[PDB]
């Protein structure tokens, strides 16, 4: 097989923390919903 | 890789199987409590507008 | 009849032809794409903005009148053809007087004509709770007269004809100014003030003078950053980088005057022999940022010819 | 004048491509 | 490469395939997804006037 | 190479999106998140 | 791997099923503290209003 | 098998330490709770 | 086994130190306790 | 045994001389107890 599962599952589970950490943090610096006073 | 099925046979090793399922498992329930958290905040305070 | 028949013949060499094609279209395609959506969905850069007596500050939303001192205003105008119990403002009529006190006074500060005095009676004195505003605004225009004949009148006619006015300092605010504030305090000491106190033709000289050290230096710089930060052209604007005590950039003389000119605020208004007593502006220090705001020219600044005779540089 | 100008040099280029890759992938 | 059609053999595997076709798939479903999105954000809001 | 081709597909896509949105956020000119 | 179970051996090793027993338990705990703190700073003061 | 027991139990506990500082440094610092003086 | 007591022992031991440090540290600099002064 | 005597007795010195040091300083920065003026 061209890739193995284990770089897949490193690159996607990196790739999705990065996301979630990336969009909670705009969200929050947005100031548009109130969230933390 | 008699657990595989035949078609995913040249693709996947035995025990790569059950963490895959596993993995799958995790991205569905993720999914499903992702749409209802998007949901309840849309009904709170929308976006878009 | 082919010259390349490992390129033209193989099913494995003739992938390659399509493959470089392809790249080179989505190459192609995708800074395209990426440059026209960039392109239409940004508005347009720079907007100008024209004002026959304030350079770069505006005052035309005037909700701030309440609209019946404006109905007042024209029945004074009418009542009295001249200005009376007026000790500043002279050369002026009613009519003159009430277009300074609605495009300056007001227009700079940002409040309603009964903020200062009766709008019963314009020319009452000591009758309402509002006089020592009132008193305070006498004072404050003859300082403005005073810093406009004394210091911006040495300047060059180079640098245009522009003079200080009350928008200068307040730029719409009728009290809390900031000199100071948190944005501009960024690489610096948060609690650091311009030394006021010192002589500027030699006060911050440290070139080659063996009687002073590292701490003298590291306080220039603080200042020398300062002035930076209080314009937007870096600190060549005044200076050569290969030599720091020459004088030719012609913006280092001007800035002697500034310097002459902040020290006379701080000792004069700011606090002459105790900022408590006998001094307005609540004991507040000035600075270079106040009036320029990150701008060669102040944005509050007047254009020439646009304030009183009265007030101007050559009255 | 300007777009229909790049639409004909555009088409010719994509008519010459074709051409010359039929030719070739024969 | 007993899986591969005899045409594209000579450049491919068995694996690739496999992998070749759940690339095609997710890249139509996601191109569907785009001209979706896109349509409803020009209802919203149209760019070019 | 199929491996050379889909990493370069994905980057590209990645880096695309990303900047798309980041531009789109930047322009306001839409209404979206105040 | 006598004490693994019959689908888990291809992956777990005797003395690794114990050690996963222990974390198991431990995350078991730590979710039932975090939920019951959630639900007290909740009543303490809501953080969304 | 794909990845080995050490290698996720040391990643799993590194995330959890790193995410439980940062949500309490940041709730610390959002000044919204009424703890340890405001 | 996958990991040592040595290993185990190390880390847990600067944890706890570590942690005791930050805790005493960021209780005494938010002076919301009238200690030390 | 996972320790030996050497290490115990090394890392058991350090510690306690850099926590004595450290207890010192904060003391006498803090101010509050009238000592060394
Ligand atoms: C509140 C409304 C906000 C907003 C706020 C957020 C926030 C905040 C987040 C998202 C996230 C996402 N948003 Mg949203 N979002 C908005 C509007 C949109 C719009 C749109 C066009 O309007 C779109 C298309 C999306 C789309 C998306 C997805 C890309 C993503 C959720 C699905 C996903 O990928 O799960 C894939 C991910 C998973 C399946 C992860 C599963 C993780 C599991 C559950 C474990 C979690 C940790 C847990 C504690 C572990 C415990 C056990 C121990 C390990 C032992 N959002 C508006 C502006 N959105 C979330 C995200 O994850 O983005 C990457 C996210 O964090
Ligand atoms: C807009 C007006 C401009 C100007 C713009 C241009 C531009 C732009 C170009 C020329 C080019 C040329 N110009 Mg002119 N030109 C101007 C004025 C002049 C004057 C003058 C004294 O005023 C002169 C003497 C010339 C003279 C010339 C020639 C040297 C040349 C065109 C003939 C040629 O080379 O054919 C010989 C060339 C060929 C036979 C090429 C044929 C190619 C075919 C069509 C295939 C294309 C690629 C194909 C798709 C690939 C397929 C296979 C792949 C594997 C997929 N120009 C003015 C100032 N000129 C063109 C040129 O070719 O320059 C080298 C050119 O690009
Ligand atoms: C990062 C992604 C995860 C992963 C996540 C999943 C998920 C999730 C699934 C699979 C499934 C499959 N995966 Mg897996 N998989 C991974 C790694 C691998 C590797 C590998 C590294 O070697 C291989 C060989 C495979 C191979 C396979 C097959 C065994 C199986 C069927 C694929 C198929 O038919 O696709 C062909 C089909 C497609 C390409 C579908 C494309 C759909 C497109 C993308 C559109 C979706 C639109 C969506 C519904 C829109 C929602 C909009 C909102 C409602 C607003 N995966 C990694 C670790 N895999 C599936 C399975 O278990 O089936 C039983 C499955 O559900
Ligand atoms: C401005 C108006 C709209 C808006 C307009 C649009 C429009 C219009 C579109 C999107 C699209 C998308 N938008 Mg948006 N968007 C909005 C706000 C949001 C918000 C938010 C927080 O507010 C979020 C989270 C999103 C999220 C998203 C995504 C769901 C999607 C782009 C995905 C991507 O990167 O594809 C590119 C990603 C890749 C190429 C990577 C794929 C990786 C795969 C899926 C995972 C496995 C990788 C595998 C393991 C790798 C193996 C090989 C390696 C070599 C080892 N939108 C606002 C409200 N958005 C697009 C869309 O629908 O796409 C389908 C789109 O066209
Ligand atoms: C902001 C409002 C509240 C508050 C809201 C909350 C909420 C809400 C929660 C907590 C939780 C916790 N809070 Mg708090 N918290 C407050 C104030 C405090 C104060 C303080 C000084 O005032 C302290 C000390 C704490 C401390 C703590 C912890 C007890 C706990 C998080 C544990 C952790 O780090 O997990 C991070 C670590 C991990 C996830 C993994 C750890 C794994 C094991 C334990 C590692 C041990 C070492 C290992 C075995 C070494 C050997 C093996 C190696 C592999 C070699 N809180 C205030 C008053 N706090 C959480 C909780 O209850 O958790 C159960 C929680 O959800
Ligand atoms: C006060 C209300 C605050 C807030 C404050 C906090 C704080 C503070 C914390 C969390 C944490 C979490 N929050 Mg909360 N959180 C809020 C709102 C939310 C919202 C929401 C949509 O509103 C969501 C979805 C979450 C979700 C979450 C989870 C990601 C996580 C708790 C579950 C977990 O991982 O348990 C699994 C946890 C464990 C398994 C930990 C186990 C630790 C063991 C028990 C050891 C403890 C220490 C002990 C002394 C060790 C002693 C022995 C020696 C080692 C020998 N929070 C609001 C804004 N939240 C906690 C967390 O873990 O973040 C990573 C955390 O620390
Ligand atoms: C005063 C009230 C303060 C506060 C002040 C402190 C301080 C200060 C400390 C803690 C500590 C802790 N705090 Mg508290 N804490 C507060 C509020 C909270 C809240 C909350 C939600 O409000 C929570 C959940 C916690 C939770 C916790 C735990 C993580 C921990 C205590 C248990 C533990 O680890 O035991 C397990 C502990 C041990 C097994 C210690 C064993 C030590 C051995 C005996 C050696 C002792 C030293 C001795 C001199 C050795 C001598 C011989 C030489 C070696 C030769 N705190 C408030 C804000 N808390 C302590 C800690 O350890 O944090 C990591 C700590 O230092
Ligand atoms: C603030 C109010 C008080 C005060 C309050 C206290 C209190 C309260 C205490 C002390 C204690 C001490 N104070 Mg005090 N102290 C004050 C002012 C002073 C002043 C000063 C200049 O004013 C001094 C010099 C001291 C000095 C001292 C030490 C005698 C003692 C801590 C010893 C230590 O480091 O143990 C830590 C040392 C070690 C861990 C190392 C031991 C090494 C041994 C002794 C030598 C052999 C090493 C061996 C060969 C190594 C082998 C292994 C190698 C790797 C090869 N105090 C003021 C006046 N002080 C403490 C005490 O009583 O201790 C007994 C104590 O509890
Ligand atoms: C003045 C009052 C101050 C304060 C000032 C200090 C100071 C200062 C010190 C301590 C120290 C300690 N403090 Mg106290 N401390 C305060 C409040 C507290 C509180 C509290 C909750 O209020 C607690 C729990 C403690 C607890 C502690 C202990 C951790 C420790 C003393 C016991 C110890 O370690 O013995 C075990 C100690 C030993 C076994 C040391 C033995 C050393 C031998 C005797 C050699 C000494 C050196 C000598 C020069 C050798 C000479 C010969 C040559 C070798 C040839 N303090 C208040 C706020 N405390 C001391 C300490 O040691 O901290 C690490 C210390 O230095
Ligand atoms: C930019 C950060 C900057 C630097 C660096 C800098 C240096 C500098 C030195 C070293 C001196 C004194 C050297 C000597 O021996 O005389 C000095 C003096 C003055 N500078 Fe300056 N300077 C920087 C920035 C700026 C800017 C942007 C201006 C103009 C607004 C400016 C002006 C002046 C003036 C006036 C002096 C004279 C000081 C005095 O005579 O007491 N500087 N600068």
């Amino acid at each position: 097989r061209p890739f193995e599962f284990r770089t897949s599952v490193v690159v996607s589970t990196l790739l999705g923390l990065v996301m979630a950490l990336l969009i909670h943090f705009v969200v929050l610096s947005s100031g548009a919903f109130n969230w933390l006073r | 890789n008699d657990l595989v099925p035949d078609q995913w046979k040249p693709l996947f090793n035995n025990a790569q199987w059950l963490v895959h399922d596993i993995v799958v498992k995790t991205i569905y329930g993720g999914l499903i409590i992702a749409v209802i958290a998007h949901v309840l905040c849309w009904a709170w305070t929308p976006w878009i507008r | 009849p082919t010259l390349f028949p490992e390129i033209t013949n193989t099913v494995r060499g003739r992938f390659y032809i399509v493959a470089g094609i392809i790249s080179v279209v989505m190459a192609v395609a995708s800074i395209a794409i990426f440059w026209w959506i960039f392109y239409t969905i940004t508005p347009a850069p720079a907007p100008p903005l024209q004002n026959p007596i304030y350079v770069n500050y505006t005052q035309e939303p005037t909700d701030y009148i309440s609209a019946e001192s404006l109905a007042a205003m024209n029945a004074y105008i009418q009542a009295n053809p001249q200005p009376q119990a007026v000790q500043v403002l002279k050369g002026m009529t009613t009519a003159q007087i009430s277009a300074y006190m609605v495009a300056q006074v007001s227009g700079g500060l940002k409040v309603d004509c009964s903020y200062c005095h009766n709008i019963a009676n314009f020319a009452q004195q000591d009758g309402y709770p509002n006089a020592a505003k009132k008193v305070t605004a006498r004072k404050m225009m003859l300082m403005s007269a005073d810093l406009n004949q004394n210091y911006t009148a040495k300047l060059p006619a180079s640098v245009g004809g522009y003079q200080i006015t009350c928008a200068t300092c307040h730029n719409g605010k009728a009290a809390g100014l900031e000199p100071y504030p948190i944005e501009i305090m960024n690489t610096l000491p948060n609690d650091w003030r311009l030394p006021l106190e010192l002589d500027y033709p030699g006060g911050l000289v440290v070139t080659g003078r063996k009687d002073v050290s590292n701490h003298e230096v590291e306080q220039n710089q603080f200042a020398m950053y300062h002035m930076n930060v209080s314009m937007g052209q870096g600190c060549t604007f005044c200076h050569n980088a290969r030599y720091f005590p020459s004088y030719e950039i012609a913006q280092k003389n001007h800035s002697i005057i500034m310097l002459q000119m902040t020290k006379h605020i701080q000792e004069t208004y700011v606090a002459p022999g105790g900022r408590i007593a006998d001094g307005i502006m609540a004991g507040k220090s000035p600075s270079c940022w106040l009036c320029h705001q990150g701008a060669n020219i102040p944005p509050g600044a007047a254009k020439p010819g646009q304030v009183p005779a009265v007030l101007s540089s050559t009255p | 004048m300007a777009p229909f100008l790049m639409a004909f040099f555009t088409i010719v280029l994509i008519v010459a491509t074709l051409y010359f890759l039929s030719m070739i992938m024969s």
